[PDB]
Order: structure tokens, then sequence, then C-alpha cells
């Protein structure tokens, strides 16, 4: 009644960046494609010649 | 109905800018529409590799 009546008296909100580092970028890229074909003919010329020994070896 | 002139037929156009984020990946390209020319945009599309 008195006294102290003088003054006065949820879900989701989802943020998404959260606490990690800054970023950066670069525009020089890929050339990685080609040695992915340089690897498996290289891999192949290797069985080639182990042919031209057994080729040879069976003469 | 067809020009006489050196013209290309297919343009590609790499980024100006780009912003690789947590959850999105965003760029931006200048999509130069060269003179005498009209473009149809149903003929546009983004190259994505990864």
């Amino acid at each position: 009644a008195a006294a102290a009546m003088t003054a006065t008296r949820m879900p989701s909100s989802g943020s998404s960046p959260s606490v990690p580092s800054s970023i950066i970028a670069e525009e020089k890229l890929l050339a990685l494609l080609a040695e992915l074909e340089a690897l498996s003919r290289q891999l192949a010329a290797l069985t080639q010649q182990v042919s031209e020994l057994r080729e040879q070896q069976q003469q | 109905v067809t020009t006489d002139r050196s013209q290309r037929l297919t343009l590609r156009f790499v980024p100006v800018d780009r912003e690789d984020t947590t959850y999105s990946y965003k760029a931006r390209f200048t999509l130069a529409v060269g003179d005498n020319r009209v473009l149809d945009m149903a003929s546009t599309y983004f190259d994505i590799r990864g």
C-alpha cells in the first residue's frame, strides 16, 4: 500500500558468426588438374617399360 | 541475320570479387554486354567447381 510504492517495480535468435578467426582470398588459381593427368600418364609409362624388359627377355 | 565481324558466341567471366564464409560463398561479376549485341539471360549460368 505505501513506503516502497514511491518509485516503481524466449526460444531462438539464431546467430551464426561465433568466436573464430578472420578470413582472406586470392585469384592465382588451379594448375592442379594437370598433375592428376601427369601422374596417371607417367604411371602408365612405368608399366610400358616394365613390358619392354619382358618383351626383350622373351626373345 | 548474322554478323560478318569477329565476335564470340560464349563469354566466361571470373569473379571481380568473392566472399567465402562459414556457411555461404558470394561472388561478383562484371556482366559486360558488349556493343551491337543483346544477351538473353536464359543463356546464363554459374559454372561451379569444388
